[PDB]
RNA sequence: GGCGCGCGCC
RNA sequence: GGCGCGCGCCAAAAAUUUUAAAAAAAA
């Protein structure tokens, strides 16, 4: 269980200083500093950064959570000094390469004693502030590298990226892995629950932790809408902070009205922006061809001078001069120039690595005054700007469409401040007819999301676990944040069952066992009821009593919208759906566009409307049935609908006539009538019962249900409390080693053999189907370009409906991969492991095959690009993944002891890496 | 004894399982029974004829009640074979002479199976207000077994 | 009782002997029940027509004409059979009877609504394939199941018929292809190709200029001079732009036409050059183990890709001597 | 002595209340005078006689019946309501206007039609349940005829 | 692609995509022209023309429109 | 349809 | 003047190319 306590320090404002520590240990102010600071600023310094730089001084690890506008880097600066001041060695780590170009340029004009580990170049690598990928550090914590022997200080940039779901995870494995002597300062994004990364840090290394959160940005924002269909804009958070829900109200008005009936939209926008002086802006969309399209249409305006593009010219002279001739003249670098002439530049992922590297620097002197991007460019360093237009609102995650969360629109918003040039940012948001109230409200007024781990378990953690020993696997799965989270949620339940066991023991319904009894029959001739209606409910018996006229009751579970007249019924993929003409109130259709339907209050007047349903809701069809007016357009139609169902109710005093299953419907099954005869049977026990006889007994029924309702309350938590205190993967786990054991790898005790070792290198791809494809001979009897070819099919992971036409010599290869895959497939399913092998095997796309052994036997980078349909950068990095596995491919060959397969993988490294694909980056 | 009425139920449930077609729902307020109550019951038969004008009919049964309703500001007693629609059971004043039924027609391509037939006024076809008489030249006007007229 | 009760139930007795062959037509149609009320008393010799003219139009169109009638519309399941009384025995001719005589629906019309049972048949269960039924016209709106809210003919795409008989009906930033197909040209100017195909030569006009100047200065090529000034304004709680360079050049319109070219506008049918077309007036007008411990049995960690810094930004950064950001800074 | 209950169960049919609602200008009726039978004659009206009733039937005429060899003239003759052998229930489709020839042969043709449909006899009218007789001396002549 | 294309026949057969672009390139932006392909792969009596504005059928009609092409009228209709 | 070329008839 | 017949011509004829999206990243 976690052993950790956290106070709070006395602050400032703005700032709230808090330290988690051991229980043991006692806290004591941290002393002020003493001497001569590592480096000094000219700018004043602001309460949180003094406050984090005077935790940097007395060796205590710390995590500032802060806008990125806000300057959180000056405290990892002062680190980085105060530990190359006492000669030691110190580490940088960030996520992504790109970045870590740009941080290493930094810091090496900086301090000129850095040096670069990212896993395509190693510049310097006896320095002594070191920056790298934390896959790299991962790989050198694994085999034991001694550059970690002297480290007396690691910094992690934007741990926010740890709940990646696919690579947040090697930030787990390294904070785990590393001593305890070496401290920590992480920068994050802003987030809510940052005391308990602290004391998770604390308990797992029984060091003090320290936190400082700030909400505190230099300058104010203020927001805009465009409702899509409108004109204007609205002012809807103003730079006070404070939400104007009345132009929000007007802004959606407008949409709706819009909805219910320059050339393009942002081209409309983007014009205002230049004519209002709003120049400097980054359009942010979703899309690698929306950002493309949004910029070609603007091939009417210009925003440099002469002298400007002149200077562009020369800068991107200087750039491309780094390739060659056909290299020069493709048409992809070409055909940008005409657009940075005039000021305008397009930075997605898909662009080549050098299109993007030049963009960023035009942008970041101020040439470009327009950048249309996707997210990739909202975490570039100090590459702000005085306004940021969202033209869309839904994203493609990992999994599928979604609402950005307000967690990225805060961080993408942030990006629309320059300290000192323009003391006030503009926001702008364009919504669309499927927005709704309940989503705008919630993305402007929310805030960030909290930062849940994401590990799972895979074969190289355990295969290098095994291998080590003093350590198994249950040790990083007993540490891992997940189990910390996990833990921390156990006095919540107990308090939970606690009151709801009190709530149990209070009420005490007079008459207990005859009491019990009525409510247990009661309740069980409600289920018989309800096992007629679903009888009810059949295809072939509910069908033809459907009609466009048709009076049916619905309710759903807990909400009973009431009477309403069939419209029509239809089929889906089988499931049906009937359109019904139910009641709704104003505050349900507004939100229309994505919600469900829900009932109007009868108090108050609603508005009769369409609503799609499933048989499943139908309570009752009614015999009855209405002249339906063919047309329910108008308003006033669905308002005489609604007065003949008030005079049709109205004409039966005790209630409208219900269809009877067994005759009316048709059903002769002799389900029907049991079930029948057995209501009969009880509500005549009911009526029989002295008790049900006496009246004035409902409260009572309302006594015991709630009762009931408590039990059931007590059952889930008593269950939740029970599982919630062992370990959640170890099942996981379990299966893993068994999936290991039984190919070949481990052995009877955990013992890793010559395949296991040898699979542990085997990081970036697959380790389990490479190794066994390996030590088969399946690479024994393909050449080099084949090989490069088949190792190609690992390295994809990018969609794509076009589809390969191999012929007889990359199509080969690929059948008997893909019976290996089969294989491995079928031993892991077999292990009770939730693996599906048509999705598994569906994942080594070999849409690549062709294209990369046309480029590996000396062909130009044009004639491939023209030989598929996705982006020239997503082939790059393709490419570059292609040479890292390969590297590494031919390490296990040499570990194997067989040299051949050496030769093989070092002539296909040799023949993939001659042109822009590895174009050394200009940032270095 | 027992056995007598244990046959006669038996053959009356029987018997009603298919009745249900000619039953009303009890529990239906209609008060002034000239104007308030059914007006016809199509039984639509299984011939193409009536499936594919199953709209058409309706709609003019809904036409023949708009009708009579503008032109209303603008009796016929059942006759002995006068049937009741039977009621299931779930003051009859005003409900009783509401669901009377008053002739039984089955419609054929070229000759109606009729039943019940229909009423009239004191024996007076000239008058009564359902009937539709011929044009005929009545070139005979001699009883057959009486003196001529 | 059992007396009234089978004087009630034989309203459904249909006579036994008559003989069907063709039991789509020859057999019973709608069966309807007059009752106790003017509406229905009144107008019975309507009905009785009415029923009679359905017969005969049907017989109008789908005897003669159409002829088309294959419908599989089964009987629903709550479908029900008339009683028959016993007056012949039964054989395969009363069976196909018994199958002809099948109540396939049921209704009690009152003023304003009807007490329907037994419903109507189905055609695999879609009112679309169905007969009868009539779907009204709605919104569709909410498109959020109450239930689960997370849910060869060329001319119209027909796989029934052919499109000479059927009634019935973004791009890469570096593709510039759109205007680049098979070539490209300019305006105003004329080129050879045009001048030979079109059978007039340099001595004479081209001919289109004739009535080019009887309309007025094109609008297609003027709105690519067009900079609409979006009218958007901030709502907190037109005067266009015309580039006046891009105008195209005419000679015989609005510049100075050729000299030597003689005026044929009187020849094809025109107006000499006005001065409102003219250029001037218009253009102007616009316990982890030690290090030691974990290497033990895998190869080394190593350094792969060695470089050096090429010294390209510095370079850049030399060059970028001065920038909008760079002279504002200072 | 049956011959006399069959006269007294058709004496109850041919009281007026009982058997004239029945009386339509479609029903098809068959009359038949001692000794000599016209065949099946289409009702088309009735009315009083200051009381007797007289049905408007439409016959085959050679007054007398039609011969085998000749072929029926087809016209209305003003029988008496009792001497209506059978009221059977086909009540006809009539085209209004029995003036023309041709209308009155097509009926001839469509009863024609209508006995060809129906091979054993043509089906009756029961006066115990489909005229509502609830006379109990009905009922005794019913039990003495079933005897 | 409907209200911004332009329909043309009565075509002297040499006549090509490149010289009716270049003709009706005058009286407005045009995109492309295809001459249409036989099922020979042979031309046709016709040809189409598409506009970049939807304000240049008109007068492209109002204009061009009876111009006597290799001595050969041209009638050119809507769509 | 006519420019009409050409031939024939009244 | 009137009428008939062999026929080039433009005049005018139709014509009118059918089949669902999606961001980022590395040992
Ligand atoms: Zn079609």
């Amino acid at each position: 269980m976690p052993r950790v306590k956290v106070q709070s320090v006395e602050t400032v404002e703005g700032c709230t200083h808090e330290v988690a520590l051991p229980a043991e240990e006692d806290y004591l102010p941290l002393k002020p500093r003493v001497g001569k600071a590592a480096k000094e600023y000219p700018f004043i310094l602001d309460a949180f950064q003094r406050e984090a730089i005077q935790c940097v001084d007395n060796n205590q690890s710390v995590l500032v959570s802060a806008h990125t506008s806000a300057g959180k880097t000056v405290c990892a600066e002062y680190a980085i000094a105060l530990a190359l001041r006492e000669k030691q060695r110190v580490i940088f780590t960030s996520p992504i390469k790109a970045l870590s170009n740009q941080k290493y340029r930094e810091m090496y004009e900086e301090f000129q004693d850095v040096g670069l580990m990212t896993g395509d170049v190693t510049i310097n690598p006896t320095a002594s502030c070191l920056v790298m990928t934390t896959e790299i550090l991962r790989s050198m914590l694994y085999r034991g590298s001694e550059v970690m022997r002297e480290v007396a200080w690691v910094i992690f940039d934007e741990i926010h990226y740890m709940r990646d779901s696919e690579r947040g995870v090697v930030w787990e494995e390294t904070i785990i892995l590393l001593p305890d002597n070496v401290h920590y300062v992480f920068l994050s994004a802003t987030i809510p629950n940052a005391r308990q990364f602290a004391e998770w840090i604390c308990h797992l290394h029984k060091q003090p932790c320290h936190v400082i959160y700030t909400d505190y940005r230099p300058t104010p924002l203020q927001h805009y809408i465009f409702p899509a269909g409108g004109d204007g804009l609205h002012l809807v958070v103003d730079e006070n902070g404070d939400f104007r829900e009345d132009n929000f109200n007007t802004a959606m008005q407008v949409l709706r009205d819009a909805g219910d009936l320059g050339p393009s939209n942002v081209f409309k926008i983007v014009k205002m922006i230049m004519e209002r002086n709003f120049q400097p802006v980054i359009i942010f969309s979703f899309s690698k061809k929306d950002c493309e399209a949004y910029a070609l249409q603007m091939t009417k305006l210009d925003f440099n001078t002469d002298e400007e593009k002149k200077m562009v010219e020369e800068v991107f002279s200087n750039a491309i001069d780094c390739l060659s001739d056909e290299d020069k003249k493709l048409p992809q670098v070409e055909h940008v120039l005409p657009l940075l002439k005039r000021g305008i530049g397009i930075h997605h992922g898909g662009l080549l690595p050098i299109l993007k590297e030049t963009i960023e620097i035009l942008f970041s002197e101020g040439l470009i005054k327009a950048l249309f991007a996707t997210e990739t460019f909202a975490m570039g360093i100090n590459m702000p700007a005085r306004t940021v237009l969202f033209t869309n609102a839904r994203k493609f995650d990992g999994k599928d469409f979604r609402w950005i969360s307000s967690g990225e629109y805060i961080q993408m918003s942030g990006r629309a401040g320059r300290r000192g040039m323009d003391d006030r940012g503009i926001v702008i948001l364009m919504v669309d007819e499927k927005m709704s109230p309940t989503i705008g409200k919630q993305l402007l007024k929310g805030s960030a999301d909290p930062l849940n781990s994401a590990f799972h378990l895979t074969y190289n953690m355990v295969l290098n676990l095994l291998r080590v020993e003093e350590i198994n696997p249950e040790y990083m799965l007993e540490k891992s944040f997940y189990q910390f989270q996990h833990y921390r949620a156990i006095p919540g339940v107990v308090e939970k069952v606690k009151n709801s066991e009190e709530q149990y023991n209070k009420i005490v319904i007079p008459n207990e066992e005859s009491v019990v009894i009525y409510y247990k029959i009661r309740q069980q001739l409600a289920k018989l009821g309800k096992e007629i209606e679903e009888y009810i409910h059949k295809p072939k018996y509910c069908l033809p009593f459907l009609q466009p006229g048709r009076l049916v009751k619905v309710k759903n579970e807990g909400d009973d919208f009431g009477w309403g007249v069939v419209v029509n019924f239809s089929k889906k993929s089988p499931l049906y759906v009937v359109e019904v003409l139910l009641r709704c109130s104003k505050e349900s259709l507004k939100n229309s566009a994505t919600e469900a339907a829900k009932p109007a209050k009868p108090d108050e007047k609603g508005e009769m409307q369409v609503v799609p349903v499933l048989v499943h809701l139908l309570s009752a069809i009614s015999s009855v049935r209405l002249y339906i007016p063919k047309d329910l357009r108008p308003v006033d139609n669905r308002q005489s609908v609604l007065k003949s169902i008030q005079e049709v109710q109205k004409r039966f005093p005790d209630g409208i006539p219900l269809l009877d299953p067994i005759d009316d419907m048709g059903i002769q099954d002799q389900g029907l009538k049991k079930v029948i005869q057995k209501v009969e049977a009880f509500e005549h026990r009911m009526y029989s019962h002295p008790l049900h006889n006496d009246p004035n007994l409902e409260t009572v029924y309302t006594l015991c249900e709630k009762k009931a309702q408590i039990a059931i309350d007590i059952k889930s938590a008593k269950r939740e409390l029970k599982k919630a205190r062992t370990v959640l993967q170890m099942d996981e786990l379990k299966c893993r080693k068994r999936v290991l054991r039984r190919l070949g790898f481990a052995t009877s005790s955990d013992v890793i053999e010559m395949k296991g070792r040898v699979a542990c290198e085997i990081s970036s791809a697959d380790e389990l189907l490479l190794t066994e494809m390996m030590f088969n001979g399946l690479f024994n009897d393909l050449s080099a370009e084949q090989a490069t070819a088949l190792l190609s099919c690992f390295v994809f992971q990018e969609n794509s409906s076009e589809m390969p036409k191999l012929t007889e010599q990359l199509a080969g290869p690929l059948r008997q991969m893909q019976e290996c895959a089969k294989r491995i497939a079928k031993v892991s399913a077999e292990a009770k492991l939730e693996i599906d092998e048509e999705t598994y095997l569906s994942s080594f796309k070999p849409h690549l095959m062709d294209v990369v052994y046309t480029w590996a036997t000396g062909a130009t980078f044009a004639h491939i690009c023209k030989m598929t349909d996705v982006f020239e950068g997503s082939i790059i990095r393709c490419m570059r993944r292609l040479e890292e596995l390969l590297r590494q491919m031919c390490q296990a060959a040499k570990a194997i002891g067989n040299t051949e397969l050496e030769n093989k993988f070092a002539e296909g490294i040799t023949k993939i890496k001659r042109d822009i694909v590895f174009a050394a980056s200009l940032y270095l | 004894c027992e056995e007598t009425i244990e046959q006669l139920r038996a053959e009356n449930q029987e018997l009603k399982r298919k009745l249900n077609i000619l039953t009303r729902p009890s529990g239906i307020l209609v008060n002034d029974t000239k104007l308030d109550g059914p007006i016809l019951q199509i039984l639509f038969m299984n011939n193409a004829i009536s499936k594919q004008y199953h709209q058409e009919i309706e709609e003019f049964v809904s036409n023949l009640v708009k009708r009579f309703e503008e032109q209303q500001k603008n009796n016929l007693l059942p006759q002995p074979s006068s049937i009741v629609l039977e009621e299931d059971h779930k003051a009859i004043k005003n409900n009783k002479e509401a669901f009377s039924v008053v002739g039984s027609v089955l419609y054929f391509t070229n000759f109606c199976l009729d039943k019940l037939g229909q009423p009239l006024l004191n024996e007076n076809p000239q008058l009564s207000e359902g009937w539709e008489i011929p044009k005929y030249h009545q070139v005979f006007s001699h009883i057959v077994s009486l003196e001529g007229q | 009782e059992n007396q009234e009760l089978k004087r009630k139930l034989n309203i459904l007795t249909r006579p036994s002997g008559i003989l069907v062959n063709d039991t789509k037509l020859d057999g019973p149609i709608l069966q309807i029940l007059f009752m106790n009320n003017a509406i229905s008393k009144q107008y019975h010799q309507e009905i009785e027509e009415f029923v009679s003219n359905l017969v005969k139009r049907f017989e109008e169109q789908q005897k003669n004409d159409v002829e088309k009638t294959s419908f599989n519309l089964l009987p629903q399941p709550s479908s029900i059979v008339l009683e028959e009384d016993h007056k012949v025995e039964e054989s395969c001719a009363i069976k196909n009877n018994k199958e002809a005589f099948s109540v396939v629906g049921s209704v009690l019309y009152f003023t304003n609504f009807c007490l329907d049972k037994l419903g109507q048949p189905l055609l695999n269960e879609n009112p679309q394939l169905s007969e009868g039924w009539e779907i009204p016209k709605y919104h569709q709106v909410f498109s959020h199941i109450v239930s689960l809210e997370g849910q060869h003919c060329f001319n119209c795409g027909s796989e029934e018929h052919q499109m000479k008989d059927c009634p019935m009906p973004q791009q890469r930033y570096h593709a510039e292809e759109v205007e680049e197909r098979f070539g490209r040209f300019k305006p105003g100017v004329i080129s050879e190709e045009l001048q030979d195909a079109l059978g007039v030569t340099d001595k004479s006009l081209p001919p289109f200029i004739y009535r080019m100047r009887q309309l007025g200065y094109p609008p297609g090529w003027l709105k690519e001079a067009e900079l609409e000034n979006s009218g958007l304004a901030l709502y907190d709680g037109k005067s266009v732009t015309y580039d006046l360079s891009k105008l195209v050049n005419y000679p015989g319109f609005n510049i100075s036409t050729p000299r030597g070219i003689p005026d044929e506008w009187r020849i094809f049918g025109s107006i000499p050059m006005q001065a409102c077309q003219q250029k001037d007036v218009f253009a102007n007008y616009l316990p982890i183990p030690d290090m030691s411990k974990f290497a033990t049995g895998i190869t080394p960690f190593e350094f792969e890709n060695m470089a050096e810094s090429t010294g390209m930004y510095l370079r850049i950064r030399s060059l970028l001597k001065n920038s909008p950001r760079n002279q504002q800074k200072n | 002595q049956l011959a006399k209950l069959g006269k007294e169960i058709e004496e109850y049919i041919h009281k007026p209340k009982y058997c004239l609602p029945f009386l339509q200008p479609g029903r098809l009726v068959k009359v038949k005078n001692e000794g000599d039978d016209f065949g099946w004659g289409v009702v088309v009206n009735f009315s009083k006689k200051s009381p007797l009733y007289v049905v408007e039937v439409l016959l085959r005429c050679s007054a007398k019946p039609a011969k085998p060899d000749e072929k029926g003239e087809m016209q209305v003759v003003p029988v008496l309501v009792h001497l209506l052998s059978a009221i059977s229930s086909v009540r006809l489709y009539i085209p209004k206007d029995l003036r023309p020839v041709d209308n009155r042969q097509s009926v001839l043709k469509s009863i024609q039609e209508v006995q060809k449909r129906f091979p054993d006899g043509i089906p009756l009218l029961d006066p115990i349940d489909d005229m509502g007789i609830q006379d109990q001396g009905l009922k005794k002549v019913i039990q003495k005829v079933e005897a | 692609e409907a209200d911004r294309t332009l329909f043309v026949g009565n075509l002297e057969t040499k006549v090509t995509e490149e010289l009716l672009f270049e003709l009706f390139h005058q009286a407005g932006p045009v995109i492309k022209v295809k001459i249409p392909k036989d099922k020979d792969g042979k031309p046709k009596q016709f040809a189409f023309v598409n506009f970049k504005h939807e304000v240049s059928v008109p007068y492209a009609m109002n204009l061009l429109n009876g111009i006597k092409l290799y001595g050969r009228p041209i009638k050119i209709q809507f769509r």
